[PDB]
RNA sequence: AAGCGUUCAUAGCGACAUUGCUUUUUGAUUCUUCGAUGUCGGCUCUUCCUAUCAUACCGAAGCAGAAUUCGGUAAGCGUUGGAUUGUUCACCCACUAAUAGGGAACGUGAGCUGGGUUUAGACCGUCGUGAGACAGGUUAGUUUUACCCUACUGAUGAAUGUUACCGCAAUAGUAAUUGAACUUAGUACGAGAGGAACAGUUCAUUCGGAUAAUUGGUUUUUGCGGCUGUCUGAUCAGGCAUUGCCGCGAAGCUACCAUCCGCUGGAUUAUGGCUGAACGCCUCUAAGUCAGAAUCCAUGCUAGAACGCGGUGAUUUCUU
RNA sequence: CCAAAUGCCUCGUCAUCUAAUUAGUGACGCGCAUGAAUGGAUUAACGAGAUUCCCACUGUCCCUAUCUACUAUCUAGCGA
RNA sequence: GCCAUGGAAGUCGGAAUCCGCUAAGGAGUGUGUAACAACUCACCGGCCGAAUGAACUAGCCCUGAAAAUGGAUGGCGCUC
RNA sequence: AGCCAGAGGAAACUCUGGUGGAGGCUCGUAGCGGUUCUGACGUGCAAAUCGAUCGUCGAAUUUGGGUAUAGGGGCGAAAG
């Protein structure tokens, strides 16, 4: 018989298997489509996410009973080194799909984007491309010969990047090697972009700018196994069920004689590739510029970096990207933000952000300082010595 | 930007921070953190905790 | 919420599911506010009703004059004591639960409120800000 | 289709008759099960049907507007909170866009619960000489086992010359939903009473995916402070009180109790059209063809075939 | 004395209790089928008896989160 | 044409439907008008030029034709 | 209960403060039970246990040993 009452579902069914993710850097699936009139530029960047704070600013939206005031918003701030372009990739187009045709390297490459072929780097002789760099030595013809069979062919043209992971607070030592569609330009023009950019690095600035909506693609945060009442947000049972409460009760009817796919079922939480859209870039700040978190309203000489670090990340000493609200994933963590897949025009877009304060009271606590000058000022001197 | 005051430990109140509290007889108080919102609710002195600004000046200190 | 409303509310947090019994803030007679729905409330299984500041509710008198019980009227949250977010990053509360008997069309029944009123309340109903005095 | 519907069979109905469909009623049968298929209801959760309550797009009216009624495609997406009752059923209160009907061994008891029925105790009423009977009422009454196989949820993994990196995408899944308020506009419509809709904006409902700047919650940070009783002769500093207790309490986890985010292209159904014959006229239809739904397929999102595939780096001697 | 632990019809009728009551209480009584030591009516006190309502109180619930210990987990031995 | 209708003069409603002209013209088929009217039809020709209309009869096809896990002319598929 | 002192009153008589320590009284240990969680366990620690919560707790109390009653028999504050 019938349910007795009816309800919604719970969880998502397109977002199948809550399974581990195959790597701990996300892929992107879709890169927005190529009008080729526009120069060459990238598609997505590479960054880590530092962490959260707090913005205000006054809201610029006719019809708001906020409109012209000033309101409180979370956003997160990511640690945005510039890419060093060490590659390019020619993807000829097939009657089964897109396929890489060939790839060209730049002749020289860092050791943290050697490291990223390694699985033991310390005991290796560090043979990776040596061979390889030996096809520019004399003139370079076996790879200009590469490079114009990328003209012809290779419809679709993708650029090999490796993030600066060494000017980072991480522990990682490592690089991130990733293909960043070229957007913009006939293929011919995207091949001599990536020609000219090999061993140079690219800001982000030339890639996003601010007011402008991203994507972010990370790996969420993992959790491990757990079970349906979290995993799913199912009914906890009573409190006399007998053998166990935190279950689903009934886990399918007679018939079927099997149990279902779309069954709520205990498994892996957290560490799936995720996509999500519409994050507006509220500043795109720059790594040799002290007062990053100085605005027009605060003229206060302080980066972005909260008093006393972010925690679990350390100081941002780097150039970054922020953007409203939350993006998937945790801190310390590679995440891809990719330049909308659609033109939006939403009103919540199209409207220039302007920031009033930027928080860095300490993250660590209750933090009631904005910087060194502002506690000492409020506290006075104290025993510790000069 | 309107940086409030704690009304029982005088701290400096950042926007977002803490909670702001209406009484009964409709009088405001603003606190900075849940400890000073405690001992506000325990009904402790603000004059009698040592680190409160109140305190600080009723003691005459770093004057 | 629901009709005579003079405007749109931006979200404030649920503090009062049905059931839950509010103070009466005016001077019609009752002492207090007996919640059994609220206007504008969506079908969730199991899940109760819950008011938030400057929702109409439907209500009956538990404590005061005979003539207001055993009925149900209007009412509308004026105090809420639940603590919640405005859009300015500031979170507030008040002390307890307070209503005020209304109409459907939103005017007040009573003449005066004892209290204070949260801001989002008063503008939303025209007819409990002549009424109020202090607001937040 | 006799009549009803001011006139008018067929807007909406519809007598006397008559043709069916269904297996969510109850009968009828006794084919399976009596070396037992756990038995009512409710809770929990998933999916399916359409005979559609709502939502999308329409057609018709005894459709002026408004609100309704009939009907089409359509099950994509929702269909609630309570008082009484074990109840299925019922009834009322109230919200809502709406509170549609069903199925899945009358779904679901090694998932629960055990209020009912249906063991043994006991009381009443009626019946019986009695022992006792009652699909009459009342009260109390043990709800066992998974570690196997499959299924499902997650997680490894031999073989591919090795190893590493960067990728494609067959297939499978797929998700958003509904309302209010302002404006339109007291406008069209209407004699008035009343009273719209499209576009624009601001919010909200329900669902989903994350996230932790803030706020709240949690506290073995046994981090700090305090308090009781006892022990270490006192002090200092501690032990014990199965985490002694109280207040605060970072980090971490976490809440519609917090915040952010949730795409746009094509092809179509009903329907309305164009051109246009059959039928010298007419006609959306027969050949062609236009527009067009909450539909479908893609864009997008998730997984990645561990027997689908591509590009790229390095590939072992002073080593039987 | 009563729709009672006894009334089928029956969720009897009226009142009260609630927003709403097959529940509770108070009334009515041709009562299928109440009733006088097969004891009737009442009754202070008592009851791990049955039932209803109210205050207090709370994770029973809205709506679930978090912590601890012991398991489960993996390992050595043992081994149904 | 008669009533009747503020107003119906073939077309609310009743009621009749006579012959003079005639190749044809019915006080009437409808659109209709406040009402005639006007227009249209029945009918007639200086205009075409091959069959047409009504009633039915039954072959196949279609409508009637709604169920619950995904599925069954045995499957694939099949349209002179 | 009994007893002592005191107060009021015309008489009957009434009242107060102490003392005393009764009761198949009562709160609650040991003990004796075994209400609820319909908790744990439920191939157990256990062919009836464990934990909390509960009843009773100076007598119709609890209990050792001795003794009597034996199968259509016993014994039963009565459940076959
Ligand atoms: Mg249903
Ligand atoms: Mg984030
Ligand atoms: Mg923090
Ligand atoms: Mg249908
Ligand atoms: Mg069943
Ligand atoms: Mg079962
Ligand atoms: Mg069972
Ligand atoms: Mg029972
Ligand atoms: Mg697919
Ligand atoms: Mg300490
Ligand atoms: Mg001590
Ligand atoms: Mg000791
Ligand atoms: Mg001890
Ligand atoms: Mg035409
Ligand atoms: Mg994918
Ligand atoms: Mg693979
Ligand atoms: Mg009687
Ligand atoms: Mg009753
Ligand atoms: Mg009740
Ligand atoms: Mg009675
Ligand atoms: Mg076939
Ligand atoms: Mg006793
Ligand atoms: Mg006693
Ligand atoms: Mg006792
Ligand atoms: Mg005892
Ligand atoms: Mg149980
Ligand atoms: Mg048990
Ligand atoms: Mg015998
Ligand atoms: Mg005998």
């Amino acid at each position: 018989s019938h349910r007795k009452y009816e309800a919604p579902r719970h969880g998502h069914l397109g977002f199948l298997p809550r399974k581990r993710a195959a790597s701990i850097r996300a892929r992107v699936k879709a890169f927005p489509k190529d009008d080729r009139s526009k120069p060459v530029a990238l598609t997505s960047f590479l960054g880590y996410k530092a962490g959260m704070t707090t913005i205000v600013r006054d809201l610029d939206r006719p019809g708001s009973k906020f409109h012209k005031r000033e309101v409180v918003e979370a956003v997160t701030v990511v640690d945005t080194p510039p890419v060093v372009v060490v590659g390019v990739v020619g993807y000829v187009e097939t009657p089964r799909g897109l396929r890489s045709l060939t790839t060209v390297w730049a002749e020289h490459l860092s050791d943290e984007v050697k490291r990223r072929f390694y699985k033991n780097w310390y005991k290796s002789k560090k043979k990776a491309f040596t061979k390889y760099s030996a096809k520019y030595a004399q003139d370079g013809a076996g790879i200009e010969r590469e490079l114009a069979r990328i003209k012809k062919y290779a419809s679709v043209v993708r650029v090999l990047v490796h993030t600066q992971i060494r000017k980072t607070p991480l522990a990682q030592k490592k690089a991130h090697l990733a293909e960043i569609q070229l957007n913009g330009g006939s293929i011919s023009e995207k091949v001599d972009w990536a020609r000219e950019h090999f061993e140079k690095t690219v800001a982000v600035d030339s890639v996003f700018e601010q007011n402008e909506m991203i994507d972010a693609i990370a790996v969420t945060k993992g959790h491990g196994f757990e079970g349906v009442t979290h995993r799913w947000g199912t009914k906890k049972l009573p409190r006399k069920t007998h053998r166990g409460l935190r279950k689903v009760a009934c886990i399918g009817a007679w018939h079927p004689a099997h149990v279902m796919w779309s069954v709520a079922r205990a498994g892996q939480r957290g560490y799936h590739s995720r996509t999500s859209i519409n994050h507006k870039i509220y500043r795109v700040g720059k790594g040799d510029d002290e007062a990053n978190g100085a605005t027009s309203f605060d003229r206060t000489k302080k980066t972005i970096t909260p008093m006393g670090g972010f925690v679990h990340y350390g100081e941002i000493k780097n150039d970054f990207i922020m953007v409203k609200g939350c993006i998937p994933g945790n801190r310390k963590r590679i995440v891809t933000l990719r330049k909308s897949l659609y033109t939006n025009t939403s009103r919540k877009a199209l409207e220039e952000v302007s920031l009033k304060w930027i928080d860095t009271a300490s993250k660590f606590g209750k933090g009631r300082f904005q910087t060194p000058a502002e506690k000492h000022a409020f506290m006075g001197t104290l025993k510790k010595d000069l | 930007m309107k940086v409030e005051i704690d009304s029982f430990s005088g701290a400096k109140i950042y926007p977002g921070r803490g909670t702001l509290f209406v009484r009964g007889d409709s009088k405001i108080f603003r606190f900075q953190n849940s400890k000073s919102a405690s001992l506000f609710k325990q009904r402790k002195n603000p004059r009698r905790i040592a680190w409160t600004v109140l305190f600080r000046k009723h003691h005459k200190k770093g004057i | 919420s629901g009709n005579g409303a003079q405007g749109t509310k931006f979200r404030i947090s649920l503090g009062l599911p049905v059931g839950a019994i509010m103070n009466c803030a005016d001077n019609s007679g009752a002492r207090n506010l007996y919640i059994i729905a609220v206007k504008g409330s969506g079908s969730r299984l199991n899940r109760l009703p819950a008011a938030s500041l400057g929702d109409m509710v439907m209500a009956t008198v538990k404590k005061g004059k005979p003539e207001l019980r055993k009925k149900v009227m209007p009412a509308i949250v004026v105090r809420q004591a639940k603590s919640w977010r405005r859009r300015d990053g500031v979170f507030l509360y008040f002390e307890d639960n307070a209503g005020v008997i209304a109409n459907p069309k939103g005017e007040m029944k009573g003449s005066a409120i004892t209290g204070p009123v949260g801001k989002e309340c008063a503008d939303l109903w025209p007819r409990v800000a002549s009424n109020s005095g202090v607001v937040v």
